Parts: C-alpha cells; structure tokens; sequence
C-alpha cells in the first residue's frame, strides 16, 4: 500500500520465514510499518479490536 | 649463405631512401638519364639495372650475422 | 603530416584507381617541403617564379612568401622550399579508427573545385566506405623517408592481394556488373556502337567474327569487346577462360559464376605480368562498361514488384496446409526452432522462385546469396515469424500478452493464422496488429546491434597485448621478439623452395593475425541475423577460454555416441538409445507425490509396542499411473528408502531419525481422505513412524519433527544415477548443419546422449567425464568409447593431451569463422593456436590468461 | 532527465520537441520490457518513432 | 508508411523530418539566434494524407516535389548517391537562405556594478575596419568578407577585445540590434546574410529513409526526354530500392504522377475529374489497381515506365524507364 | 543392441583398470604376453573371484623392458590410505629385484604424506587413481601418435637451427600422454597431424 505523501505507510509480506534450517511454513508478518517496527498480523488484528477468531478467516 | 637470396620489402624502403636522399644531398648520378627531377625516380633505375653500392648488413637472432652486396641479390620481378 | 581534414567523399569512374581528388579550398594550404639541388632547378625556378611556392627559408631561415614582388631569386642549391600541393604527389587516406580494417592507402593527388574527395567506386571495398556523407582524413608524407617508405610499403599495386584473405582487394561491384550481364545477353554487337566503344581501352579492334550474313553488315560479339582490356600477348589457361595471344578464345556460359571468371582472368594477369598490368586492366574496363549502359538504360517498374493473383493464392494456401498444422505443434514443442525455419525456408524459396521470372528482377539481385533473397520476398511475398520467446531481449511477459492482445478483432472475428505470423507483405501493407509485431522485431534488433558491441573492442587489446611481439625473423624461425623463443619453426606450407609472392621475413604476422580475426567479431555483431549470432560466441569458447576452473555448465556435458549395430534387427538402435538413459536419468520421490497425511488416529491398534511408543502415522501418497507407467516397482521404493535413512544417520548427522520405521509400501492403505480428496487410496506408501520421542509427552510439539523428515523422504532418488542432472536423446542428421563431430560421414542419423553432471564436480577438471564413465560401468557393452568427447575444449585437454586440444581449436575456429566472413587465411589461425598452446596448456586471450628494423643496418 | 533547449530549424521540430514522455534509467540490470512497444501503447502513443542510441524506446 | 521497414520510417520520423530545410517564422526581424535557415519556394505535397488535412498546417512539410527517374548514370549514383539536373537549380529549386548572430557584451556605464571595454572604434587600425562605423559596429548594407572585425569591442587604451569572424563566416549584413540588462549589461547582436545554391557536397532524402549525397550536377540536354520533353530533376540508381525495402516511394511517385497529369476523354458523360485518389493515409492506403487504373485513365502506361530518348546518341533507349514526381527534402550540416 | 546386464560391479573397474595398465606397460615396450591382456571379462571373473579381488596376484604385473627394467604395479583396493601401507607393502617388495613402482590410488592421495613418498631413493614412483583408467586414451580416434626423439637428433635439433634447450615450444610435466609413456623434462617428442586445415603439419615438443 504505497502512498507518496504521509511516509509512514506499510507492506505485508508473506514468503519470508526468519530461519531456513530444516524448514519452516510461510507465515504472513506485517513487515516494516514506521520505517522499523515489524508486526505479526493479529497483533495488528486485535489492536484494531477483532473480536475473535473465526471472523478474521470470514475478514 | 642460408638467409634468403631475394630482398624484403623492408630493405627496398630502406635503401631507397638513403639513395635518394643522399642524391637530393648533392651526390653524382651514376646511370643515364632522361631529364627525370624526382630522387626517387633517379634511384629507381640503378636499383632497376643493378648499380647500386651498398652492402646490406643481415643480422640473425642467434648473434651472428651476414655479408651481402645488393647487386648479389635478386630483386627480379620475373614472373 | 597535415594533422586533418573534413571532406564529404564521393565517386568518379572515369579517374584512375589510385588517383584522389583534393578541394582547392584545402590544397592551396598544404605543404610539401623540397630540398634545393643540383639537379632540380631548373623546375624549381619555374615553381618559383610565379606563384605555387611559399617562404624559401633557408639556414637564415627568412619567412618571406611568394607575394611581397621579390622575384626569381635563384635558389641555392642546398636550402629548402615550402611548396603547394601539385598532382602526381603522394597521399595517405584514413577515417577516425572505427575499426583497424587495413583503409591505409597510398593514392596519387589531382586538385580540383567542388569541396570532396572523388575517389573510383573501386575503392569503396579497400576504404570500406559509401556515398551518403562518409568523412575522411588526409595525412602527407613530409620528410623523403617518410614518401620512400610510403610508396615502397602501401600502394595499390603493392597491396593488391590481401593479406587476410589471399584474394583480390578489388572486385567488379555494382553497376559495372550489371553491365557484363547484360552485355553476355545480348552476345552481338552492330557495327557502329563496336567502333563507339573501340576508343576506350586498347588493341585498336580484332576482324568481326561474323563478317557477313544475308540481312545485316557485318556482327561482332562480346568476347572481342572484353578483349580491348588485355596488356599484349597474354597467354592463360581457365576454368571457362581460354587466352592465347591477347585474344579471348573460348568463354564458358555459366552467368552464375560470371564474377569469378573475371576473377580468374585478372589473377593470370597478376601471375604472368603483375600488378601494373592488372589496374591497367581495370582502368581500361571500366569505363568500356560505363558507356556501354549509357544508351540503353536500366529501371524498375511496378510490375516486377506485383505477384500473380493465382500465385498469390497458391501461397497463400500454404500458410494454412503445413505451416498453421506445425503450430499446432508449435503449441508444446519448443525446441524445433531449426525446424520451423527449414519449412519457413522451404516456403521462402518457392516463393522467391516466381519473382525470377521477370527480366529486371534477375540481374539487381544476387541469386545465390541467402542474405538478399529473402528481403525481396518480404516485400513481394510475406514476412513470415517476426515473433517468438528465443529472439532473447524481450521478456516472456511481452510475448504472452502481446500473444493476448491477439482479442484485437483477431479473437472477435478470427483464430486462424496465429500472432507472431505475418501472412502480408510490404507491398502489400501491413494492418496495424503485424505492423505493431514488425516494430517490436525491428526494436529488438536495433538494440542488440546497438548495445555493447565493446567485448571485441577489449578482445582487440586483449589480442594486441600477447600477439604484438611476433614476427618472421631472418631464418625463418617464426619467434618471440622480447624471448627469442620459437613459436612456430616454419610459416606456410611449402614455401620453403624458392619460388616467391608470398610471406618474408619482417612480416608482423601476430598482428596480421589479430585484425584478421578481429574483422569477423564486428561482422558477426553488427549483423543481429541467426547464423551471424549463433556463430558469435564459437570464437568466445575457444580464444576466451580461462585457465582457472570456474566449474561452469560448459565444463559439465559429455556427449556419449553408441554404435554397435548387429546389421539387422530393425529398431535395435533406438532401443540402443534409451536404456542407456533409463539406468542414469534420474527420478525422485518429491515428483510423483500428491499429498501428506499424518494421523493420530487408524493405528491405535495397530500400535501394539507395549510402552505405546507409536502414535502418529505420516502417510505419503503417491499417484499409480507414474509408478505403473515407468516400471517402477514398490519394494524397491523401500529399499532404496531404508538403506538411504539408515547410511545417512551412518553419516554424522544428529540423532533425530535413529529410530525410523519405514513400513511397507502397500498401494492400498484404507478408505482414508476425511478432508476431500475422494479417491480410493492408489500407491499410498511408505506409511512410516517417528517413535524417537519415546512417550510423547506433547502431540503438537512433536507433530513438528514429523517434519523434518518428510522433507529427507521427498529428496530421494528411486530409479538413476543421483549424479546425473539430465539425459536427452536428441538429433537423428549428423549433417554438416550441426556442432562439431568426431565422426559422422558413414551414417546419417545416428542417435546420442547429451548428458549433463551436476554440480558434485570438484575443483579437478576432467571430473565430469570421469563420473559419467564411472556411471555407465552395466552399460558399457552398449556405449561406445574411442569416441564420445567431452565438450568443453579445455577438458579434451584435460584427457586426450594437448595435441588434440589444437587440432579441435583449429577445427572450431575454422567453422566458427567460416559461417560470418566466407574466407581467411588458415595460418592466422594456426599462428593463433600455436600462441595459445606454447607456455605448457592452453592459456586464453582475455585478463586471466594475461597473468601467466632490427634484422638490418645499412653500410656503405 | 528533464527541461531541456526548443528547437527551432523546422516548425515541426518544436511540436516534435514539446510532445515527449520519458522513462528514467533505474538501473541496467534486468529493465525488462522498458524499450519495447507494450500492447497497452495502442492509441496513446506511437508504436513506430523513437530515437535510437543511448536513450532508444525510453523518450 | 506501412509499407515500408520500420527501420526506414524511424529514420524519417524521428531525424529527417527534423532536419530538413524549410519554413522557419512568419517575423524573421526579432529572432536574434544562431543560424537561422529557410527556403525560398516551399511547398506542399501533391497527394493527401488524412492528418495533414485535419490539421491544415501546411507547415508539416519541408521540401520540394522532385521529379524522380530511376536509372543508371555514367557511375556516379552508386553507393546511394544522387544526380541533379542544372538547369531545375538555375530555376531557384532547392536554393536556401541562412542567417547566423554574432553577440558580445560590456558592463553598465560606468560602474563596479581600464576593464571597460566600451563599444567603440579605437581607430588606431588594429585589424580590419573598412566597414565599422564610429559606434563600433558596420552598417546595414555591409559585404563582410573571410575574415573581418565584427563588432569593435575595444577598451580605451589597451589591445583589442574585439569579437572576429573566423574562417568560414561571411555575408551580407540584415540588421543591427543593440540592448541591455537591468544592470546595464549592453547587449550587441548582428545578424549576416547569405544565399546559398547546392553544392556538390550536400545531402538529400526521401519521405522514406532514402537518403543520398548529391555528387553529380548534370546539364540539361544530356539528360534523357520523354515524348514530350519533360526532363528529370533528380536521378537515382535502381539498385536501392531491391534491398532497402521500400515500394512504397515507387507508389508515391505512381500516385502523384497520376494526380498531376490530365485526363483526356473529358467530352461528355462525366465532368472527367472527380474519381481522382489523393489520399495516401497510412494504415489505410488505395489499392494497386486503383493506382494503376487511374495511371491508364491517364493515358500512361499501366506498369509504371515511360519511354525515353537519349540526350547524347539521340536514338530510342531499349529498357523503359521509371519516371514521376516525389516529394524530396532538403538537409541541414551542407558541405 | 542386446543388453543383458547383471554385473559384479567392482571387479569391473578393476578387469578395466588392470587391462589399461598392461596396455600401458605393453606400450612402454615391456615383457608382456597377448593372452594376458586378451582374456574376457567372464573368464576374467571366474578365475579372480566373482565379486570380490582384493591384494591378488592379478597385481603381481612385473616385467622386464629387455634384460633389467623392472617395473610392477600395486593396486589398492581400500578407502584410506596412510604411510603405514605403503611402507608395508614396499619395504618387503623392493627385495624382489625392482626399479620402479606404480602406484593405483582409489580413494585419494593427499599432500600430508607426500615427502615421505618422495624420500625413495632411486625408486621413481608414479601414481594415479583408478577412475581414470576405464578407457584408452590411445585407441581414441582423436589421438596422435607420437614419435620420441633420440638424444642425438635431440642435439641436432638444437645445433640444426643454433637453438637452446630452453626455446622450444613446451609441453607440461602433467599431460595425458607425458605421464603416459613416462617421460623426463628434456626428451623432444614430435607430431604429425591430420585434418582438413592442419594436414601436413609438424610440431616438435619437449616438456617443461
Ligand atoms: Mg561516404
Ligand atoms: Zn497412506
């Protein structure tokens, strides 16, 4: 999600899994939100107040 | 004896221009002539008849060297 | 030496070939200096009365011109004098270094108006130049050494052969041939027009070969007419030619070799009098050719560019009979590019068969050459394939959605034909989806003959560093200049009795060799054509070759021939062919896999170990008809399964898989697929345990290290070599159309194996051969050694000697060379495989091949 | 890459000269398609001029 | 244009049509720049194309309707070179006009805001001042010569600061223009003249990437004439066009030949001159038989050729010849 | 064609490495029977075990050139090789009359025990490995054959066109066929050639 004002803006990343020594399955991170700062996708979730599970799969 | 009977491009530019040089720095003709002003067209022609006086000094890649006249050599053109 | 000029050349037939036209504007300010003698003053007091003279300074060294009203002055013989540029001097022609093509000429100087250079249009092959604003700089011989050795070295008749080729410098070219044709199609003369043209050359006029008929005078023919060239009493024997006596007695028919049987003439009259008679021969013909088309004129029109309507219809239903059926193919088959084009050149040549039946069109064009016969059926016939994902500069994605935009009412109204075929031609007019797709080829071209183009600019240096110091010393010995140490002990074959026009001792043959080679680089780059860049990088592998192994896929391929016929089995051969790839082409687990299952549940009693041990039960499985399609069985998946996992945990690995199952494969489990799949449980195998966590305490925890091992299960190999990365069975014509051979004259379609290595090739070269021989050990009866190369020419060294390695680089270089330049002196490439194999192996010519006179002196 | 001199030898060479987009060079390895006609130019801009050189399919 | 190679078309949309010689501006007396350049005659093409006719500006051609013969000269149309007619270039065909600027500069008067270097004469004859007035600069009828002082910009006791002309600049003066800058920054400019004939050295075009050097300036009567004695003002060599692939210059000459023509038959029955092509649009072009149809309506003959006699022998040429106007251009760097 | 295919693959690559050591020794012009290198494969297997050879008399391969040049092979058939076998198998072999040694690495020789194979003093030894030897080099079609010089018509190339030693075109100590023949820095070896461009051309050679 580009914007080219207001240069605090973010990307979701999914093919990146931190390790590679046997194997590990692809976990979406929400890669690099202020410059820094990178976050798992349901701590953004339920910051954003989420309710439960099962919404966020019908999200 | 061994090092190649005829003459080499290189040594016809070479003598050639010290004759004639030496002819437009007052030296004596020494063939018969046709009234020809040009040193190079002078020079020509004891070459073409064999009447020139040098001696042509051929080294060799070992040290030695040779001892040639070039009325010994055949700068022919025969075909 | 006059430092400069800026001059727009152009042509003039009627002017001899080594004479140049200066602009007055230039000539008038530049000088030829002349010493004062005793024999020359009587000129120069002419040249120096009046005008055409400058400053006469002497050791007084007085700058005063011709123009102040001082008079004669009779000169002293012994000063100097600046003088104007007269005719007859000496000039030195050049452009700014484009290429080191050899355009260093010696031309005789005639001054004139109208600011260019008139040279003879013979001198556009030797220059190498056009008529649309070429410019060229002039440099002057000043001192009389520099004018000795000038003359002596470099003009015309000096330089007549070339010296990178061995044929003549100076061929008939455009109108003038032209001329001769249509002189050997009309074969008689008149009377009037034979006197007419009788004034140019020589030899006055031979008697009439027909004196007298009924109807007309008398009639001359064309051989008499070509006889007015000749220097007196030549005496020649031809292939067509026949000379005796300065006449023309027999002439073949053949119009087809016509610029050869000129060529034969003119290369007897350079053995049998020189080269003086030859430029006389020259400057006597060209002109009697250029009057000759002077009054009968020669032209286009526009029904030479018009096909017939029913041929027009016969070529169109060909598109759409044996071209739109083999795109069909085209829809899966990749890799018959090469025949594509051979039933794309079989259309083209029919097509181009129709446009000779006119009379303009046969004698513009030459016939025999691919280069020009399929332009003229782009614009009287169709382009053809101007689209495809192997012309390599544009990407994948523009052809696929350029294969889309193909709903451009081509989808709305059509699906015949296909994108990339053009089934129109210029003449015609292109509708703007093909001329879309002819512009995206055009660009392509322009920039790959665009861009780069300075890897033979750094391989001109990197040839000059090495092949500079090399020349013909007095002997004979061809040697090292800064070493003394013989390269080569003898030049060209057989010259070693006396019989001359040929190499002396002086000669810088190296630097002979590297603008003879460099020439065919910049004739293959320029030209973006398909066999100018498939040959481009044949010259790569061999002179830039590196001596440090980098271990590349061109240091991995063996190719492996197999013939042991047994005469008559009938198919033995092909069945010859592949089972030698079924025990080495390689198939894995990873590939005929569908899915993965573990499961708690279905093996509770099934798990009878009394500690309850086992738990989970990871299912992998398979698909049939790949198992049941190459013959591979079951229990042989077990075994090479449970000697893998058990020589692997051998290896100093970990502890993790110590204590594996590995079951049974079974290709019937259960009525298993709770989440849907819906099948009926086909190949379901290697139904295995992983009880190392005896006890386990947590499911989820554990779940995970059931898979660390399903990823070692994937990666096994089943049927094959685990060292082989490939194995192809490909190229049924060992013609002379393909790569290079060992041997191939007896059959015609014999069948191979290119067969590749993976990267367990070690820094030693010469690996991959040996694990391919190491490979093939029940299967050798098949193969066929005393054969079977590998590919890379450094590895042959690295096997057969080094011995081989210089008779396949001259073999290599030979056929690389000859499909871009048609012709080349076979001692630059000897001189250049010798200098590559002279320090011990093969060193290259580029930066890391790089990290490994004087013959007289005059007396009098 | 941008405000560049009017030319003014023809008439036609300044309309030529105001009427051009440019591509910037990002960097040379693997630019991609960004020299070829693309099937989205049909209508908007012109499929058969370009210079050639150092700057060709870019301007 | 979409007969011809792509490569062909680049060339003449991108280079040629930029460079060649033509209108320049509708008010030449306040353009102070460095070499103005313009024609005397231009014109317009005789057929149509469909943009040129939507946008009326007649402006978006520069250059002249050449009549156009292909045929082998004496040998000097080879190599792509062309061959001119005389007598057409005594006519004014083709005979361009160029104007060049000389500019110099001093400060304001007399301030910071000797190094003053004021415009003036300084008639101590340092150089050349045959035509300089008092004011420092020549007047307006001026015949400045090979080498000259242009504009005396001269101080008041030292050495010459003055602009010269150099080598290959002269001409007659046009006007002589004098401004300034806030600061007083005083601004010189003059402008010469010359009219210049083509030379042996220059080089031409076609609408189609053909482009040549003019290398041969021939006289009129040797020239070869069709029966009614129309003679050629360019001639080029047939053995450009097999290779270059471009007909679609031979079908503009057959279009514009069968415009220019007249058409006989007219008594009667039509008004003889209505069912005339003109339009060359590109993606949309005539057929060849309408082209070739109207060329026997014409009364030509329908490949194309017309037979010729020659200018030097004076008897019947064997081969027909090519003939029919083109619209060629003329271009700049001239030498 | 026919295939049959079941194979004791091991005793393979030695009945192939074997026979190319004979041949070898045979070309370096040495005592050597025809049946000795002629015999099958199947006769071969039978009489040296099936599937396993291992310090056979297969490798007692020892001749003579004419009267006193003895060379014999030793092949070794292990995975490791370390100062302790070879001292053992040569501290008792050099007492049967021998001049030079070969040795038949299979796994590999590494540089850690390398001057203690050098030490021998006037006992040259020459190595390999056997994944080498599957084929002959010399039967291929591609190969050339050369013609060693005497050291008489070695010094008359040198004194023939008054050149050194040390001018020639070389040859490295490491080729395919200097290792062959066993040959010594100094000794002219010298080619003809065949082919389409390089028909009758001649090389000479000495190796550096
Ligand atoms: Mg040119
Ligand atoms: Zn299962």
């Amino acid at each position: 999600y580009r914007s080219e004002t207001k240069r605090n803006r973010f990307i979701v990343r999914l093919s990146e899994n931190q390790k590679a020594e046997d194997f590990k399955r692809k976990e979406k991170v929400l890669t690099v939100y202020f410059l820094s700062t990178e976050i798992p996708v349901w701590v953004l979730f339920f910051a954003l107040g989420v309710a439960s599970d099962k919404e966020a799969v019908d999200l | 004896r061994k090092t190649s009977k005829f003459m080499t491009k290189y040594e016809r530019a070479r003598i050639l221009g010290t004759r004639a040089l030496q002819i437009s720095m007052n030296a004596p003709v020494m063939v018969e002539l046709e009234g020809e002003t040009d040193p190079l067209e002078i020079a020509m022609k004891e070459l073409r008849q064999r009447k020139i006086p040098f001696t042509i000094r051929r080294y060799l890649p070992d040290g030695s060297f040779e001892e040639w006249g070039v009325d010994e050599l055949i700068v022919e053109d025969s075909w | 030496s006059g430092f400069s000029s800026r001059s727009v050349i152009t042509g003039d037939a009627f002017r001899n070939v080594n004479e140049v036209g200066i602009p007055m504007e230039i000539a008038h300010r530049i000088t030829f200096e002349e010493r004062v003698s005793v024999h020359n003053i009587g000129y120069l007091q002419e040249l120096v009365d009046n005008k055409m003279c400058l400053s006469y300074t002497q050791g007084s060294t007085t700058y005063s011109l011709r123009d102040g009203s001082k008079g004669h002055t009779v000169l002293k013989p012994g000063q100097i004098v600046h003088r104007r540029v007269m005719d007859g001097d000496v000039v030195f022609i050049n452009r700014p270094p484009t290429t080191h093509k050899h355009s260093l000429q010696a031309l005789r100087v005639y001054v004139h108006e109208d600011n260019t250079v008139k040279i003879n249009p013979l001198m556009c092959g030797p220059l190498s130049a056009d008529f649309d604003g070429d410019c060229v700089h002039l440099f002057y011989p000043q001192s009389l050494t520099a004018k000795a050795e000038v003359l002596e070295l470099f003009s015309v008749d000096k330089q007549l052969r070339s010296s990178h080729t061995g044929q003549l410098i100076l061929q008939l070219g455009l109108d003038s041939l032209l001329s001769l044709r249509v002189m050997m199609e009309q074969v008689f003369l008149d009377k009037a027009s034979a006197q007419q043209l009788a004034m140019y050359g020589s030899r006055s006029l031979p008697s009439p070969a027909v004196v007298k008929s009924s109807k007309s005078g008398p009639a001359w023919t064309f051989f008499q007419i070509l006889q007015l060239a000749f220097p007196e009493r030549l005496s020649c024997r031809g292939d067509g030619f026949i000379v005796g006596g300065s006449d023309l007695l027999s002439f073949d028919f053949g119009v087809d070799a016509l610029a050869s049987i000129i060529n034969g003439i003119v290369t007897g009259i350079m053995v049998e009098k020189g080269p003086k008679e030859a430029l006389a021969f020259f400057d006597s013909l060209q002109p009697l050719l250029m009057e000759h088309l002077d009054p009968q004129g020669f032209s286009l029109s526009l029904e030479d560019l018009s096909m017939s309507r029913e041929d027009m219809g016969v070529i169109h239903n060909l598109i759409v009979r044996e071209i739109s059926p083999m795109v069909s193919r085209l829809r899966l088959s990749y890799e018959d590019e090469l025949q594509l084009e051979n039933s794309i050149q079989k259309v083209k040549e029919v097509a181009a068969n129709f446009m000779l039946k006119s009379y303009s069109m046969r004698n513009l064009i030459d016939i025999k050459s691919n280069s020009a016969i399929n332009k003229l059926v782009q614009q009287i016939g169709f382009l053809g394939l101007q689209l495809s994902d192997k012309k390599k500069l544009y990407t994948k994605t523009l052809v696929e959605d350029m294969a889309q935009f193909y709903k451009k009412k081509y989808v709305s109204t059509s699906s015949s034909g296909d994108f990339g075929i053009v089934k129109g031609c210029f003449f015609h007019g292109l509708d703007p989806y093909e001329e879309m797709a002819h512009s995206v080829a055009a660009r392509e071209v322009i920039v790959r003959s665009s861009r780069g183009l300075a890897e033979p600019g750094t391989l001109f240096k990197n040839l000059m560093a090495v092949l500079r110091d090399i020349v013909i010393t007095n002997d004979g010995t061809v040697r090292n200049t800064c070493s003394n140490s013989i390269v080569q002990f003898k030049y060209e074959l057989s010259s070693d009795n006396e019989n001359q026009g040929l190499f002396e001792a002086g000669d810088p043959v190296g630097v002979l060799a590297a603008t003879a080679m460099s020439n065919p680089a910049y004739k293959a780059v320029l030209d973006s054509s398909p066999n100018s860049n498939s040959s481009w990088e044949l010259m790569k592998e061999v002179l830039l070759c590196k001596v440090n192994f980098q271990n590349t896929t061109n240091d991995r391929r063996v190719i492996l021939y197999l013939n042991e016929c047994r005469c008559g089995k009938k198919y033995c051969q092909e069945n010859s062919a592949y089972t030698v790839r079924n025990k080495l082409k390689k198939v894995s687990l990873k590939d005929t896999a569908v899915e993965f299952l573990v499961e708690y549940r279905k093996q509770q009693a099934i798990s009878e170990i009394f500690g309850m041990d086992i738990c989970l039960h990871g299912h992998i499985h398979l698909n049939k008809t790949l198992l049941e399609g190459w013959n591979i069985s079951m229990q042989d998946i077990l075994q090479r399964c449970e000697d893998a996992i058990n020589s692997l945990v051998q290896k100093k690995k970990k502890k993790a898989e110590d204590f594996k199952k590995m079951n049974l494969s079974v290709s019937e489990c259960c009525s298993f697929r709770g989440p849907g799949s819906s099948k009926d449980s086909d190949m379901p195998c290697l139904m295995f345990s992983s009880y190392n966590a005896t006890d386990p305490d947590l499911e989820r925890t554990l779940d995970v290290l059931c898979n660390t091992i399903y990823p070692v299960l994937l990666e096994t190999v089943i049927k094959g070599d685990p060292r082989i990365a490939s194995a192809n069975i490909i190229w049924n014509s060992p013609e002379t159309t393909t790569w290079i051979r060992s041997l191939h004259a007896s059959r015609r379609g014999e069948w191979v194996l290119d067969v590749t290595v993976e990267k367990s090739d070690v820094k030693q070269s010469g690996d991959a051969w040996r694990v391919v021989i190491d490979s093939c050990l029940s299967v050798l009866h098949l193969i066929d050694t005393k054969r079977s190369i590998p590919y890379s020419i450094k590895q042959v060294q690295e096997l057969l000697g080094l011995s081989c390695a210089f008779e396949q680089a001259v073999q290599r270089l030979s056929a690389s060379v000859r499909k871009v330049s048609k012709g080349v002196l076979k001692e630059h490439i000897i001189l250049v495989a010798n200098n590559m194999t002279c320090s011990g192996d093969m060193l290259g010519f580029n930066s890391g091949g790089y990290k490994a006179s004087q013959f007289e002196l005059l007396w009098n | 890459g941008v405000v560049a001199n009017l030319g003014r030898a023809n008439p036609l060479q300044s309309l030529i000269d105001l009427r051009r987009t440019r591509q910037q060079v990002l960097y040379t390895g693997r630019v991609g398609d960004a020299r070829y006609p693309h099937p989205s130019h049909w209508g908007r801009l012109c499929f058969l001029s370009t210079p050639d050189g150092e700057n060709c399919g870019l301007v | 244009a979409n007969h011809d190679h792509g490569r062909r078309v680049l060339y003449q949309s991108q280079k040629h049509c930029q460079q060649a010689i033509g209108f320049c501006s509708t008010n030449p007396n306040i353009r102070c720049d460095t070499l103005s350049q313009q024609l005397f005659y231009p014109q317009r093409p005789l057929f149509k194309t469909m943009a040129s006719e939507c946008l009326q500006k007649d402006v978006l051609f520069n250059g002249q309707n050449a009549i156009v013969a292909v045929n082998v000269h004496l040998g000097f149309n080879q190599e792509d070179s062309i061959v001119m007619n005389k007598a057409s270039l005594e006519r004014g065909m083709f005979r361009s006009e160029q104007i060049r600027s000389y500019k110099a500069d001093v400060d304001s008067k007399d301030s910071e805001k000797d190094e003053v270097v004021q415009f003036g004469k300084t008639h101590s004859k340092i150089g050349r001042v045959d035509s300089l007035d008092d004011d420092g600069f020549p007047f307006v009828g001026a015949n400045m010569h090979s080498g000259d002082i242009v504009i005396g910009r001269c101080t008041e006791s030292g050495t010459d600061h003055s602009v010269k002309l150099k080598h290959t600049e002269r001409g007659i003066v046009q006007k002589v223009v004098l401004s300034s800058n806030d600061d007083g920054k005083n601004y010189a400019t003059v402008s010469l003249r010359q009219v210049r004939s083509p030379c042996l050295g220059d080089k031409f075009s076609s609408m189609h990437g053909q482009k040549g050097v003019l290398g041969y300036i021939e006289e009129q009567e040797n020239f070869a004439f069709t029966n009614q004695g129309i003679v050629p003002d360019i001639v080029i060599n047939p053995h450009a066009f097999p290779s270059r692939q471009t007909p679609g210059q031979l079908l503009e000459a057959a279009l514009s030949k069968g415009i220019a023509c007249p058409m006989q038959k007219k008594k009667g029955k039509s008004d003889a001159y209505s069912k005339v092509t003109r339009h060359a649009t590109p993606f949309s072009t005539p057929s060849v038989d309408d082209i070739t149809d109207q060329l026997h309506r014409a009364g030509f003959s329908r490949s194309g050729n017309e037979r010729v006699y020659n200018g030097r022998t004076g008897e019947m040429m064997r081969s027909l010849i090519f003939m029919g106007p083109n619209f060629y251009q003329r271009l700049i760097h001239m030498s | 064609s026919k295939y049959v295919d079941p194979s004791s693959e091991e005793s393979h690559r030695y009945y192939l490495a074997r026979r190319n050591a004979l041949e070898m020794l045979r070309d370096r012009g040495y005592e050597v029977s025809l049946e000795d290198i002629n015999l099958s494969l199947q006769d071969f297997r039978t009489v040296y075990g099936e599937r396993p050879d291992v310090d056979r008399l297969r490798i007692s391969a020892h001749h003579r050139s004419d009267s006193s040049n003895k060379v014999k092979v030793v092949f070794f058939g292990t995975g490791k090789v370390k100062v302790n076998t070879i001292r053992s198998v040569a501290a008792e072999i050099l007492s049967q009359e021998t001049i030079t040694g070969l040795i038949l690495v299979l796994q590999n020789q590494v540089t850690d025990k390398a001057l203690k194979a050098i030490e021998l003093f006037t006992f040259k030894v020459e190595i390999f490995q056997i994944t080498d030897l599957l084929v002959n080099l010399t039967k291929h079609v591609l190969s050339l054959r050369h013609r060693v010089l005497t050291d008489g018509e070695k010094k008359a190339l040198l004194k023939q066109f008054n050149i050194e030693e040390k001018q020639l075109p070389r040859i490295s100590k490491k080729d395919a066929v200097v290792r062959y023949y066993g040959l010594e820095k100094g000794q002219i070896v010298k080619v003809s050639y065949r082919g389409e461009l390089t028909e009758s051309y001649v090389a000479y050679r000495c190796v550096w």
